[PDB]
């Protein structure tokens, strides 16, 4: 018996803290992973204001993956209003998303580097993730107007769009990506099948277990008809946690059909590509085989877009003040969701979002269970664990 | 030069735009030492070890040169307050980075009313606690505003830094600074560039002026830092 | 003071083709760099400012040579060409883009490149800076009193305005010509431009006015490398016909009187307001 | 004894709020020599007379105890700065009446393009020109709050005037001086004291704190005037 | 340090009517001072904080004796009653208005009276101002947790709330009594009381409170004349019963013990905010 509290852990987005019940020899028997950040509150702060503000404000949940809130916050205003988004501005707002989680995805290979890739290989594994957030960001740029915090997301479609000239040039660059990520790829799946960090130790076979299911909606964007909203229900920390450190939460803790969900690649590749692997080298695994998903899904965008087609719908931004708009998306580590009730003028009446890590956090506390507590970090580190979203 | 990433209630965007410097970014790091950023390093551990628990702290070191504080303070969060003298202690210069540090940004429009912290409410710009030696605005702000930030600041290029310098006095940003002091005192020619620097295109020119759309703008104060008719040191005159 | 800012040559010139000078204002300095850029691979997007029926402006990116002969010649009125800045490197996706402006609209373009807070991906993109004389400007209303009221011309009937020889001219759709004593036109103009100290637009790489120059010509000012090249390589391509200011008249001899009685006039009104109290840039 | 009202770029509403007092206007009017008002009086009324014309001209007097200014200041237009700084000199004491005068007000939205005087679109309240020593904000303020005004000025009860002398020196007024004062400074009780105030029923109370509809708000400073949370002068604790 | 400000009488009193006895907090105070001001012509409307199914509160204007008794009892949760306070002097028409409200709600009504910018017609309308003891508050989703998780009763089932013997109170609309130590209630308790320098709402005509009374009284500190002309008619009439806090039990001391506390705490924030920078008050 005895505690071992680490905090704030590293080398992820946010602020948190383990907290590990342990026995004499390492082993944590009772796992507790919980926010701590100060809670903003988005979804607050929006009623009253108009429905054109939401995409702008919730983009602030996070820069590293706002293009997530801001499309999932059209999404629900639009269903709410019973808006459809023309064929061009969707497919354009799809890329949009996708050229965020081309970035994501490299940069967390960065962040978790310093375990499992060599000293010698550094500099050369950085440049090629640097030189594939290049490509990502500069198709959020152009699709969204902005690289970080996209305006051109709006309830309707999309804003703005591309010429001819800037659909070849995304194309070409894709395709540069798609070499970049073939190099990666081939660098880094080997390591994580390796089960051993660049300093030697090698990682129990069974690390990160857990008994959870997953939730996931579309491969590259999202569906909200793939998902019973009824059946989600938002609980308190006391549910999880000890009431000791269930009073320092900062999230809820959402549940589908009354059980913890994971959400995130692992969740995806299991629902669409069978992929029915356990443990934390099998998350790594699975975000790494998604970067050639979200590539290639970009340049069949691309082809099938005509930069001329509409992009805004003229349908009002009117609602009945009653109706629950949902609006999914697959951000980068997960399933998206936020939720919106407009009046007739066009305001918010109610406004609530349950972010991709929020699902993830109950679990990472029981897949740190079963292994040494040296170890909990690099189950933390699997889930890409973004908490300034978790929190909002 | 020592340098550290210190985060508060912001949102890690303006960390994310240092990041898209890319090439230029292992430049930057190979000539500053990067000894603080919860978000890339493993730094500063120090452990504490009882007969019933073992306690794994990451503090904030000292002999720190710049630190690049992101995001504002909750002032009913005690560790949020405890980091944000922290940084200034143990920084000899503290930079607010991005709006929300340097004037509060988005968090000024919190109210609280949300669980899970229904007691968090009270959000304000770390200049409003403890001294700010240089402030950028945006939301975020440029990568390339960032280099002539850091260049200027290792080259002790004081009169490029002085604008924000004099901007770190300022804890208040919106919209209606470009009313209130161009528009207002017959100051404004119509140029339009203000439009241009607006992250959410919450302005818009009309009848030669801009028009700002209240309900769009997030009080970044990048509009008012671009007006040539509110700051217009003689640095810039300066052309090849 | 110093009159005309830094520069490296200064050159009384017109563009060669002559489609060009048959809609431009003075020599057509603005379109035949536009036009050359555009066709030569140097500029993929251009800043101009349209007029509709009515002369009303709009600030647009245009990418072709008609875009940029449909927009030649002078609206003295505002005209706001920086707000399309970000427009022109985002959905436009211009990566060499040329920039047209008064004096103060080319102080707003050197500032954000100095200071790019809100301007990511936006300085690097600009290949050809080009200012243009400017002593004062109007609000829309105020020209429309101008030509209307005192030139007794609705704005539908206008084919042309100019201002010199001490006058404002309103050349008619149908042959009519109309001249009203500048000294009527004071009144309307945009006080703001009461504390502008830069008339020969003072931080380009190329400026280019109708002072200085006889009628069909322009007064130039090559001031930067980048602007230094660029007009290389039109005049090599014979783009331009370049004259010696020491030989045409006026002179340059005009642009120093007028530049300075700008800088003296108004610097009177800066000393004023700070007098009373009143904000004046620094 | 000797009060004058200033009229700039007001609407009159001010005024009127003063004769509003009814009865007890004809009790100032009796306590007091009214000088100047070109809505009320004749005065002061000068013959100029050259070879060309008449000119009747009704000029401000001189020796004004007390000066009650309403409206706003237009830069654009020589008269209108001829009689702010032509009120000061010849004024002891200067109110700035109502929310034109002291903060701008709905003046604040002008931006011009607009015949018959194309020019016109600067628009700063008094305090911008001229040293201001009493401020009273509002759309207009209460009759109430101008008979305490004008009794504590005759009385020298400078402990009352004490909150208006302080706003004086503040030209600048909105409906964000509640969140960037109250509510981001954790000292919002939750009252609803301010939302009762505005004139625009631009408050809106939700989860106990006010809302501010922006597209509402005209800046009359109602509400940050009322907050007790602000100013909490020792005098108003003694009751009978 | 003053513990209770400046006073004329101080009582313990509860109603005289058991019909309010039945649906009030303590000694029904405030409704009974509504009730009769209502039925004798000396109030048309009273503020009062109503709460809906799930203990949320709204601020109203009632004007009938059922509105004034379904508004009895203690929400602990932040209900701004102040922001109708024109609403009743406009649309409602009252002209002798009750108002209601905790020191701090109090303290804005002074502030509103003395200086009434935006209160036009309001203050000469205020016939009766009845504040109540108050020593914290509580954001709704605070008092939420503190209910539902600490509790362990759903907020639809709730009947009642009550502070009192360091413990807090929850009361079942099925028989069940649930309570807990008052130090799991702090961390959700609004954090700008910490600046709060007020207990017995210092400034009414008439305050009332559960601390110094046994269970069914009130202590009631008359103030001001008018209070002390209310509280004389209702005596006369009959409609409460009075007894010195002298012979009462806890009696008065333990009311200055909780004042001075709370001044004493609080007043190291205010001095603690001053050091680091931040406003306060003054
Ligand atoms: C308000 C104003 C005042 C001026 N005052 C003077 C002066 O005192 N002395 C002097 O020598 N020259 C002055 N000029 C410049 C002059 O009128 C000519 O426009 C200039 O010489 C360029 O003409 P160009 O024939 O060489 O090129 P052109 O082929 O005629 O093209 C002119 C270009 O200018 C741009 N433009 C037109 N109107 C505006 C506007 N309102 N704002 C921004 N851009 C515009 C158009 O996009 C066009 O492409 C002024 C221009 C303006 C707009
Ligand atoms: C948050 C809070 C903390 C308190 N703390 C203390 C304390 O420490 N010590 C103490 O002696 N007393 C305290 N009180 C007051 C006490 O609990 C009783 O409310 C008071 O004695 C009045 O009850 P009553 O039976 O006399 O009148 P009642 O007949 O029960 O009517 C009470 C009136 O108060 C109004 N009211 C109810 N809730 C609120 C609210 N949240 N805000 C404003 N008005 C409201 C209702 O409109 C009602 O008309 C507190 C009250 C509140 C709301
Ligand atoms: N990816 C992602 Fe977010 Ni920063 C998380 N967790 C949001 O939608
Ligand atoms: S200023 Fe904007 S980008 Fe920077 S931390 Fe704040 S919200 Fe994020
Ligand atoms: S940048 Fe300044 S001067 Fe230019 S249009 Fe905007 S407010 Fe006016
Ligand atoms: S108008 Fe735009 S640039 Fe200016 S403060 Fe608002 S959001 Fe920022
Ligand atoms: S006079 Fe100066 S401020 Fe006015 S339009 Fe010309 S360059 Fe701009
Ligand atoms: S403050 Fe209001 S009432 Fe007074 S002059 Fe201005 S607009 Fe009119
Ligand atoms: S919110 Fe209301 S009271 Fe406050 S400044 Fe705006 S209009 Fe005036
Ligand atoms: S008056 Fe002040 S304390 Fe009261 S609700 Fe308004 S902002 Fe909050
Ligand atoms: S403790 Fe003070 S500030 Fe808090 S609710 Fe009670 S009276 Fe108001």
């Amino acid at each position: 018996g005895k505690i071992v509290e680490i905090h704030p852990t590293t080398r992820h987005e946010g602020h948190t803290k383990l907290v590990l019940k342990v026995d004499d020899e390492g082993i944590v028997e009772k796992g507790a992973y919980l926010s701590v950040t100060p809670v903003r509150g988005f979804e607050k702060f929006l009623v009253g204001k108009p429905a054109e503000f939401a995409p702008i404000a919730v983009s602030r949940f996070c820069g590293i993956c706002p293009v997530a809130h801001a499309t999932s916050a059209v999404e629900a205003i639009e269903d709410a209003c019973d808006i459809t988004p023309p064929k061009d501005g969707l497919l354009l707002r799809e890329l949009c998303g996708i050229g965020n989680k081309m970035h994501s995805h490299p940069l967390h290979q960065f962040l978790i580097s310093p375990d499992y890739v060599p000293k010698d290989d550094s500099n050369e594994f950085i440049k090629r993730v640097q030189a594939m957030r290049r490509i990502g960001q500069y198709i959020v740029d152009a699709v969204g107007g902005e690289a970080i915090h996209s305006p051109n997301i709006k309830v309707g479609g999309m804003a703005k769009q591309i010429t001819e000239s800037t659909k070849a040039k995304m194309y070409y660059k894709c395709k540069e990506y798609e070499k970049l990520a073939k190099e990666q790829l081939e660098y880094l799946i080997p390591i994580f099948e390796s089960r051993t960090l660049n300093d030697g130790t090698e990682l129990p076979e069974k690390l990160g277990y857990h008994d959870f299911g997953y939730i996931a909606t579309h491969p590259t964007y999202g569906d909200r008809t793939k998902i019973d909203q009824d059946k989600v229900v938002e609980y308190t920390p006391f549910d999880v946690y000890d009431k000791d450190v269930a009073i320092q939460s900062s999230t809820t803790v959402p549940t589908y059909n009354g059980r913890l969900m994971e959400v995130g690649p692992r969740a995806r590749f299991s629902k669409f590509f069978d992929f029915k692997e356990k443990g934390a080298m099998a998350l790594h695994i699975a975000r790494a085989y998604e970067i050639s998903v979200l590539v290639k899904r970009a340049m069949e965008i691309l082809d099938e877009l005509n930069v001329n087609g509409k992009t805004m719908s003229d349908e009002p931004i009117v609602g009945d003040g009653e109706k629950l708009g949902l609006g999914v998306h697959e951000a980068a580590r997960g399933h998206n969701t936020h939720q919106a009730v407009i009046d007739k003028d066009g305001n918010i009446v109610y406004y609530n979002a349950i972010v991709a890590t929020t699902w993830n956090i109950p679990v990472i506390s029981k897949a740190v269970e079963g292994t040494h507590y040296k170890f909990a970090e690099h189950i933390v580190r699997a889930y890409d664990p973004c908490i300034s979203c978790a929190t909002h | 030069v020592k340098i550290a990433h210190i985060h508060l209630c912001g949102c890690t965007g303006c960390l994310i735009s240092l990041a898209d410097t890319y090439e230029q970014l292992l430049d930057i790091l190979n000539s500053v030492e990067l000894v603080y950023a919860l978000t890339l390093v493993d730094e500063k551990t120090e452990i504490r070890e009882t007969d019933d628990k073992i306690l794994i702290e990451r503090e904030i070191p000292d002999d720190i040169d710049i630190a690049l504080v992101e995001g504002s303070v909750c002032l009913e969060d005690e560790h949020s307050m405890k980091d944000v003298f922290d940084a200034r202690r143990k920084s000899k210069i503290v930079v607010a980075l991005g709006a929300c540090a340097a004037t509060g940004g988005i968090t000024r429009f919190c109210r609280g009313g949300q669980m899970s912290k229904p007691v968090h409410s009270s959000f304000v710009p770390i200049g409003d606690l403890i001294k700010v030696d240089l402030a950028l605005p945006g939301c975020p702000p440029s990568p390339e505003a960032l280099v002539n930030l850091i260049t200027a600041a290792l080259n002790g290029d004081t009169e490029y830094l002085e604008i924000y310098a004099e901007l770190a006095k300022k804890t208040e940003a919106c919209g209606c600074d470009l009313l209130v002091n161009v528009i207002n005192k017959s100051l404004c020619m119509g140029c339009g560039s203000c439009a241009a620097s607006c992250p959410t295109r919450a302005i818009e020119m009309i009848d030669g002026k801009p028009n700002v759309l209240k309900e769009l703008c997030i009080k970044c104060g990048a509009c008012s830092l671009q007006c040539p008719r509110i700051r217009f040191p003689k640095l810039i005159e300066e052309i090849e | 003071m110093d009159p005309f800012g830094k520069y490296k040559t200064v050159v009384s010139a017109r563009a060669a083709d002559k489609t060009i000078l048959k809609k431009c204002q003075d020599g057509g300095i603005v379109s035949a760099a536009y036009i050359y850029g555009l066709e030569n691979g140097l500029l993929d997007g251009v800043i101009v400012a349209d007029k509709d029926d009515k002369l009303q402006t709009t600030p647009k990116v245009a990418t072709t040579v008609d875009e940029v002969l449909e927009a030649a010649g002078t609206k003295y009125t505002v005209c706001p060409t920086i707000s399309v800045i970000k427009s022109a490197v985002r959905e436009y996706g211009c990566e060499k883009l040329g920039v047209v402006g008064t004096p103060c609209q080319i102080i707003a373009t050197r500032k954000l490149m100095k200071y790019p807070i809100g301007f990511r991906h936006v300085p690097d993109k600009l290949a050809l800076i080009v200012g243009i004389f400017c002593m004062e400007n109007f609000p829309y209303n105020g020209m429309k009193t101008i030509i209307e009221e005192h030139c007794g011309i609705k704005m539908e009937d206008v084919a042309k305005t100019d201002i010199g020889k001490g006058k404002f001219w309103v050349y008619s759709k149908w042959g009519d010509v109309k001249s009203i004593k500048l000294k009527e036109t004071h009144p309307y103009e945009q006080q703001s431009c009461h504390v502008c100290m830069d008339y020969t637009a003072e931080l380009a790489d190329i400026s280019t006015g109708s002072v200085g120059s006889p009628d069909g010509w322009s007064t130039v000012f090559i001031r930067t490398a980048q602007g230094e090249e660029f007009f290389n390589k039109m005049v090599e391509a014979g783009a331009l016909e370049v004259k010696p200011i020491e030989e045409v008249k006026p002179g340059l001899g005009l642009v120093e009187k007028l530049s300075l009685t700008k800088k003296e006039k108004n610097a009177k009104e800066i000393e004023h307001r700070k007098e009373i109290g009143l904000p004046v840039p620094y």
